[PDB]
């Protein structure tokens, strides 16, 4: 009717950082979905720390 | 003067439209709006343009 946009997006927001963080919170990030590509990076603690 | 002239509430000045539906002919182009003048709202079409 009036295409008023609801969405205002700013360029110091950090919409992606704002995301990885919000599934560590409700959920076992650990764990891997496929659909959303939903796979933490994730290093091998023997290879970080000798 | 202070009242009776310029509302207070939430209201833009220019809207944008978007075609409802769009034909692109070899020789011609049609666009096809919505118009929407909102509730207490006056539109001069002078200011309309595409």
């Amino acid at each position: 009717a009036s295409q008023l946009n609801a969405v205002v997006d700013l360029q110091d927001r950090n919409t992606e950082l704002s995301y990885q963080l919000l599934l560590d919170s409700i959920g076992d990030r650990t764990r891997y979905f496929s659909m959303w590509n939903q796979a933490v990076d994730s290093y091998d603690p023997d290879v970080r720390i000798i | 003067p202070t009242h009776d002239v310029t509302t207070d509430r939430s209201q833009r000045l220019t809207l944008r439209f978007i075609p409802v539906d769009r034909e692109d002919t070899a020789y011609s182009y049609k666009a096809r709006f919505t118009l929407a003048v909102g509730d207490n709202r006056v539109l001069d079409m002078a200011s309309t343009y595409f």
